[PDB]
């Protein structure tokens, strides 16, 4: 029964405290589902990678003979669990982008949520590495070369800068770090496999746990902006169960329907067809831009004429998210409450979608001009947050 | 004192453990640099003869010619990364040297004379120490 | 209301972003090759029976091992270079694992799959006249269908000089005075498709189960929604 | 500083509640360290397996060429992290045996700790599989054959029993389950590798977390036996910090010293020398008994003349630990309070050490007689717990 | 006290259990072979210099490649069967990875390590007279030292008929009228030891760091103990 | 009804997901049984001739002899797992058949006549269906 487990585990005292008397806000909108959806996609990736690790082999002469021959034809339902994996990777990138952007919107990074945003940025940085190093593994014609392209980006740092041209042969993230040093060999493939498969998901679970605890410790920020009305204002909370637990439970099922649509009926873009060719280190494909979640940065890169300054802009665009809680400082919180932050956020969103879309097209001079025009608008959102902050402080 | 001695000792232990972990995982040390020396004695290659080698990856040529793109002027000894351009074949020596996959021709300095490939072979860096090319 | 404008903007932009990011990016100019339409039914159903009790896939397999196995080694089906015949062991190909080709979902005990490193060391490292004469090894036709497409595979074979400017692969099926080559190339492409594409029994089970899974999750979501709506009435 | 992190994460409110005002018992003895030591050894195994997964390769033609050539000679400090791994596996078995046996001693399985013992038995069962499937991986001369010996044990079940001889070709844990079916091939090695390396440690972390929560939910059982004196009896708790947190912190360091002794100076029994020969499926080694943590059961096996009944005894000796909380029922708790349970526990401990020691010697008829005499004493401890329980109920 | 009897029983039994379970189980009767004591210094220090500027390990390597590489393929050092010489490529052994033998902690660019499946398919599957005449392939002497011991390796070689009753491996160094064979076999065993045992520089660094780690953890434990003792006095 | 319809639906979904997971991970189905049939036509083997095959693993012999351990009496067709005993070599046919590694001899029924091996070759099970051995 349940009373026997109740007396020994206190299951009902945990249930009545975590669900029935939690008292989340009532006016929670739809983009407050993206965290639960990212957690569900993380679970999907773990469950479907536990199946792939049984048959994938981190050898150069055996990779792409496991993931393409064994996984796809030899193993029952192996096609399905590679489809689920390669679809959930892209869905997990997209849901995390939506989550962090509609957390930027409601400004869920202000007091006292400065630390949850730092842990979330660590989540994002290590997720980039988990989805970047897991793409070399199929060892396809463009997988190898998109790993090479992405691992030579830290090499433009060593190129002679405008100032102090001693950066040559220093911070060698090429030789020491990934690409293994002058050759991508079997040892490097095994190292990337092991890291991607067990070192990164463990520090993903740890950081997701810390993040979920820090969300509860600071409380869900309501989208209105008053951020609380303590000891008063009832009839606007309608506690967690069953108001929210069944709304999220329906959004999760509908999201899984949209997910298993791509898994079954349209995967010709998650398993790209010209990646089904075994990689040879002598023939370079034509269009070898990195994966879609890194194209918004790859367009800021290789658009500035200097490569060192392009890499510096690449890194500044990623560092301006750690400082983003420390960068915007105002008593006002939401975007329903800041009419000047809404226009900057829409500029940021549009000009950040446009960068990822320009990152797919071939590098023409007009494409470079457009990617620079949009990079200027992306940087404007960060170099104007303190201005709007200083304006709103004077009301 | 103890409440700081244990802190210093734990810090030294953590530093050593992190050093070991880095040395195992993140270190292709002294085996990735294969090869930055690439001893290639110049007095062994004959005129109008190419020696196949490997520098910073595969592959590399060692061309020597007595007389005469064109990045460098007459030095008579140099090295070009030998892999065809537009589809990545290996050109054979012999006076131009071509690759028989598609028909791409190459002058001993890298440029193309009959080009299926769009661009010539990029010259990798080099150093001259007596009779040894890098 | 203004919230509605916010909704159909912040959702419309995301939908039209993921649309042209995940299918039909209209700004990429990759070219398209198509089957000659002369037959276009040899390739649609490679498992379609014909006379002499042979399907099109089996006949394409024989055409491939007879006219194409002299330089190309289609593994994943046990086809290797005919020099020597067969290029794998000779003697014990079973003592390699080396397992018999067990694709979806039926195994073929008469053909074996040899790893990429065991092969090309026993076979092509006692090098025969392929890398020497041609210049490049005819790479592999195992997963070339999934990587090129039926259109590119058909338009490449029977006219390699048009798709690629210069290529030491011959015409080897010359049309415009041999009217019997187009269907041969179609059978070859249909065979190469039958190695990487599920049969009509398996490609249908996947469709049925993928429809049932989506119809399962949609119904489960709407059932949970109706349950929440009903439970919020007993309380308020 | 710390106040900034305090305001956003509530770190001091967690510290003062989990350490300073926890109020554990004061009279806790030494064998109450084995849980913390098993947790530390679990951490050691995870940390040192994250390094080994980078270079181990789950192919028949490449296994024992990674773990013996690459790991040991090619990789810097790889010898050290294979030594730590193969030593921590045996230390993790030994510490878990000590923990569960000195938890049997103080009867930490009675009310209300029935569920923590079930979760602990699940820990033990899945730990057997994690240490059993991880031993096939080096692919040594005796590793392969000790996997074969252990996976043919469920095959004696199919042998014609005394009753209902239809068990032939049913419950085929040989073909379906491990050994892959009639051949240990490359696919089976890859499957065992993937499972051992990521599927078993994940359900180890989950179960260890559930176990640690269930220990707190039921409270530490004090070794005396009164099990509490609620609302009274002060001056005998001396709360968790710094009374216990620094006693455990010193025992952990001394245990790690004893551990790194074996890691560096004596490992000729954790990496057995005749396991450094590449496995061939045609030559069987002489003495191929399973690993030491399974020898106490392997001696109950292959000592009874019947193989089916030997396997049934193997399984009953393992099932009599799940029922052990439900098997012993008495108001008295400790072994300092039950003078009749102490003698049965010492019989159990001695006759269970003797079984693992007899499991190493070759199978002579005298060895079989001794292993049966000791198996009788092991079963006596389980078929007498209800008798002592019924006697003590009448006081 | 009675608690003391409980302590030195429940700890004594566990200690004497793990003793004869983890080192020197006195009830296992595995036999022991020992070096003939004729030299016993050729094998103790294989890196010990000799005349002609050659160490004993290098001389054992030459003796092995000259008299033993005709049937045994000691990989992990680049030694393969001399038929053909060398049995690996011939031509491109570099295009296999195939990497140069990089042991602890110095690499040898003149010898290459070829995987087990690439080898024995290029080499022994164009089978020469080893599996036919002998009956079994001379397995491998790469990690035979770690698996047998110096005593077993010495007593096996120069008298294989004594260790194993019948074995098609010859004496190949016959004593009792050739007094120059014992030191040759000792040099061979010393070479085979130098492939799997750290040099005197590396086997010493491991000892020093293993002493320092234990002395670190013991001191840390006793420091934490003294800190707890001191902190329990400020409170009580 | 809904509060039980969702329970039944979730149970069916969990059952299907567990079926898929089992079918991928824990199933060597229909490929592990290689081979339990092992078609060996008796009318192809000649008298005093042995055919090398594999049953339940490697290896297996197919011995046929016209006239005459000894588990079975005269059947003239049977199968023995052919791998030497004390060190695991492969005996060669030819009238006894021995293995040349150590000199172990074997009678066509399995027993040893000059034994370096301690025990003979264990007879694997067999079935007779017309002219096909299992
Ligand atoms: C068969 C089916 C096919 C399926 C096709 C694929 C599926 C597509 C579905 C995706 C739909 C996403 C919906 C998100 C929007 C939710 C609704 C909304 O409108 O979200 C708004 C903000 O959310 C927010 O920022 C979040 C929205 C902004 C996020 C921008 C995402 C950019 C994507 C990545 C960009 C690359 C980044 C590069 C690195 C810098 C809410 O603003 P409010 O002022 O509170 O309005 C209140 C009203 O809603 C009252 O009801
Ligand atoms: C260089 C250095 C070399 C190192 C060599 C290796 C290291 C060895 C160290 C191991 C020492 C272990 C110490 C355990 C004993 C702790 C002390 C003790 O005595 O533990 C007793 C009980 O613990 C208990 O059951 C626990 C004891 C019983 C556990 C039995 C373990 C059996 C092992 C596995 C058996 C195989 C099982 C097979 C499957 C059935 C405590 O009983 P009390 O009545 O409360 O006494 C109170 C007094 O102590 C007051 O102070
Ligand atoms: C997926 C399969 C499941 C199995 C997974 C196993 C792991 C965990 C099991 C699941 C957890 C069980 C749920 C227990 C929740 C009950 C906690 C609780 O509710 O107890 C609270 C204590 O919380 C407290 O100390 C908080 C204690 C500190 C929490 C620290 C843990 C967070 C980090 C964990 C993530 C890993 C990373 C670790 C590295 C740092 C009491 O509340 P208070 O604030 O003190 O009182 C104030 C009142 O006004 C409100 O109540
Ligand atoms: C450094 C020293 C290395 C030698 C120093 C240098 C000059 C010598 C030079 C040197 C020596 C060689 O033998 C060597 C061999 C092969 C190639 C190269 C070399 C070499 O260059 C010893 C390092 C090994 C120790 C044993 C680390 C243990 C391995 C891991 C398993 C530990 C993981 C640590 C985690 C991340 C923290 C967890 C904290 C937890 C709460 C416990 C706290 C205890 C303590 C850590 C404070
Ligand atoms: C069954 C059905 C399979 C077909 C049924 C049979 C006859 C058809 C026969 C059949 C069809 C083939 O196409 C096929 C192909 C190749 C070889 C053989 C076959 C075959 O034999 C679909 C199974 C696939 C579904 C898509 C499972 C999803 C895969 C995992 C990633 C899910 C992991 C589930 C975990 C363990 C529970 C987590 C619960 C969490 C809270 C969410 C709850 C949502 C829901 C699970 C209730
Ligand atoms: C004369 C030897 C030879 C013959 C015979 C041959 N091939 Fe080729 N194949 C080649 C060469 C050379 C290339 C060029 C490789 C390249 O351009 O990268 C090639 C390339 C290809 C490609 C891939 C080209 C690309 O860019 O994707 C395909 C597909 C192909 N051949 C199909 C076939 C088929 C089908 C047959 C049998 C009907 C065949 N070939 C017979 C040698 C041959
Ligand atoms: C006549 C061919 C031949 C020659 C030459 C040869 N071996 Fe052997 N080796 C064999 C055979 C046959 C065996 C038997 C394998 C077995 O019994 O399992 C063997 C076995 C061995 C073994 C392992 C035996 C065991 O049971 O562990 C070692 C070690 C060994 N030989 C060493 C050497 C050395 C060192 C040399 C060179 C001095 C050498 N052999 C030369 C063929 C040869
Ligand atoms: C958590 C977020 C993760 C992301 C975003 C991610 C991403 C990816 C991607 C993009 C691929 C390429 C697949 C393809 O191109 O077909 C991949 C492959 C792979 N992933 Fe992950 N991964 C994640 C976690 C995991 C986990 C937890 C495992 C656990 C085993 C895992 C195991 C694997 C394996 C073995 C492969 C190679 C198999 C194959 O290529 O088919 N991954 N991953
Ligand atoms: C695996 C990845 C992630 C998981 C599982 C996850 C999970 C969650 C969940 C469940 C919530 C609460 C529900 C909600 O707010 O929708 C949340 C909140 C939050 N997350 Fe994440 N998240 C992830 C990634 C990220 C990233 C990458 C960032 C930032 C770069 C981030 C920043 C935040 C913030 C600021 C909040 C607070 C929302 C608020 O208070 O309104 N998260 N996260
Ligand atoms: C948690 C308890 C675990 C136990 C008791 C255990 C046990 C073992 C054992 C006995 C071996 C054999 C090593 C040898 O004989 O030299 C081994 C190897 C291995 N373990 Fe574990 N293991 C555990 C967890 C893990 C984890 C978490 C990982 C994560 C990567 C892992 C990865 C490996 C790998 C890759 C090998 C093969 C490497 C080699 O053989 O040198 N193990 N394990
Ligand atoms: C990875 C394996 C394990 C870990 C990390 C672990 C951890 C712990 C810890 C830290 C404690 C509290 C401290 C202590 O009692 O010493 C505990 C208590 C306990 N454990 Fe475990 N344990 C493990 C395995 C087991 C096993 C295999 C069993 C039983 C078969 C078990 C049964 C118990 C019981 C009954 C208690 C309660 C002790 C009491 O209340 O006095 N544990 N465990
Ligand atoms: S590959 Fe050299 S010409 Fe195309
Ligand atoms: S192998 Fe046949 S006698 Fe030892």
């Amino acid at each position: 029964i349940v009373d026997w487990i109740d007396e020994r585990a206190h299951v009902r005292e945990i249930y009545r405290t975590q669900m029935v008397e939690y008292k989340v806000a009532k006016n929670l909108t739809f983009p407050y589902v993206f965290g639960i959806l990212a957690l569900v996609t993380f679970a999907i990736q773990i469950i479907s990678g536990m199946v792939l690790i049984l048959y994938y082999k981190p050898s150069i002469a055996d990779a792409f003979d496991s993931a393409t021959y064994s996984i796809m034809g030899e193993i029952p339902f192996g096609w399905l669990f590679r489809h689920i994996h390669a679809t959930g990777a892209n869905f997990f990138m997209a849901i995390v982008y939506l989550h962090m952007f509609t957390g930027i919107y409601y400004n869920a990074y202000k007091r006292p949520r400065e630390l949850v945003w730092i842990v979330g940025w660590l989540i994002y940085f290590v997720l980039i590495l988990t989805a970047l190093s897991g793409y070399l593994l199929p060892w396809g014609q463009l997988s190898y070369w998109g790993f090479i392209v992405t691992t030579e980006i830290p090499g433009s740092l060593a190129d002679a800068p405008i100032l102090k041209p001693i950066f040559k042969a220093i911070a060698e993230t090429i030789v020491l770090w990934m690409k293994g040093g002058y050759v991508v060999t079997d040892v490097t493939l095994g190292r990337v496999f092991g890291s991607h498969v067990l070192i990164y998901p463990l520090i993903l679970l740890a950081l997701v746990g810390i993040h979920l605890y820090l969300v509860r410790a600071a409380g869900i920020s309501n989208p209105e902006g008053i951020e609380y009305d303590k000891k008063k204002n009832p009839d606007k909370f309608v506690p967690f169960h069953p108001y929210m637990t069944l709304k999220e439970g329906a959004y999760v099922m509908w999201y899984l329907a949209v997910f298993f649509f791509f898994v079954f009926f349209h995967i010709s873009h998650f398993l790209p067809p010209e990646n089904f060719e075994p990689a040879n280190p002598l023939k370079t494909p034509a269009h070898i831009a990195p994966e879609w979640y890194l194209l918004g940065y790859y367009e800021v890169f290789r658009s500035i004429p200097s490569k060192f300054w392009g890499f510096v802009a690449f890194n500044a665009l990623l560092l301006l998210l750690l400082l983003l809680p420390f960068l915007d400082f105002s008593p006002l919180k939401s975007a329903r409450r800041r009419p000047l932050f809404f226009v900057m956020f829409v500029i940021f969103m549009i000009s950040s979608m446009a960068l990822t879309i320009l990152g797919t097209m071939p590098p023409t001079p007009q494409n470079a001009k457009l990617g620079l025009i949009f990079a200027a608008l992306v940087f404007a959102f960060f170099i104007s947050l303190p201005i709007i902050s200083f304006i709103e402080y004077g009301w | 004192f103890i409440s700081i001695g244990i802190g210093a000792l734990g810090a030294v232990g953590g530093l050593g453990a992190l050093y070991a972990l880095v040395r195992v995982m993140l270190e292709p040390s002294e085996i990735a640099a294969l090869g930055a020396k690439t001893e290639i004695d110049v007095s062994k290659i004959q005129p109008m003869q190419v020696r196949v080698t490997s520098w910073k990856g595969k592959t590399l040529f060692a061309i020597r010619l007595p007389k005469d793109y064109e990045i460098l002027k007459g030095h008579d000894v140099f090295a070009l990364v030998g892999v065809c351009t537009h589809l990545g074949c290996i050109p054979l020596w012999k006076p131009v040297f071509h690759c028989p996959c598609h028909g791409g021709l190459y002058t001993p300095y890298g440029d193309v004379i009959g080009g299926p490939p769009p661009r010539p072979l990029f010259i990798p860096p080099q150093k001259l120490e007596g009779n040894k090319l890098i | 209301t203004w919230g509605l404008i916010k909704t159909i903007f912040f959702a419309g932009s995301t939908l039209v972003f993921f649309f042209l990011l995940w299918f039909y990016n209209p700004f990429k100019h990759v070219e398209h090759y198509e089957v000659d339409e002369e037959v276009k039914a040899i390739i649609d159903n490679p498992w379609k029976k014909t006379e002499s009790g042979k399907t099109i896939a089996e006949e394409g397999r024989e055409l491939f091992i007879a006219s194409c196995s002299s330089c190309h080694s289609l593994r994943y089906d046990g086809i290797y270079i005919m020099s020597v015949a067969a290029n794998p062991k000779w003697k014990n190909i079973e003592k390699t694992s080396g397992r018999p080709v067990y694709r979806f979902g039926t195994l073929y005990k008469d053909r074996f799959f040899v790893p990429k490193d065991v092969y090309e060391a026993f076979a092509h490292d006692d090098i025969q006249g392929l890398k020497a004469s041609l210049g490049q090894v005819p790479p592999d036709l195992s997963s070339m269908y999934l990587a090129r497409g039926e259109g590119y595979l058909y338009q490449f074979i029977l006219n390699p000089q048009k798709v690629l400017p210069g290529t030491t692969m011959p015409q080897l099926f010359n049309p415009q005075f041999d009217p019997q080559a187009k269907e041969k190339v179609a059978k070859i492409v249909a065979y190469m498709k039958s190695v990487n594409t599920p049969p009509p029994k398996e490609s249908a089970k996947r469709t049925v189960m993928g429809v049932i899974v989506i119809a399962y999750f949609i119904v489960m979501g709407l059932l949970l929604w109706k349950y929440r709506e009903n439970l919020l009435k007993r309380l308020g």
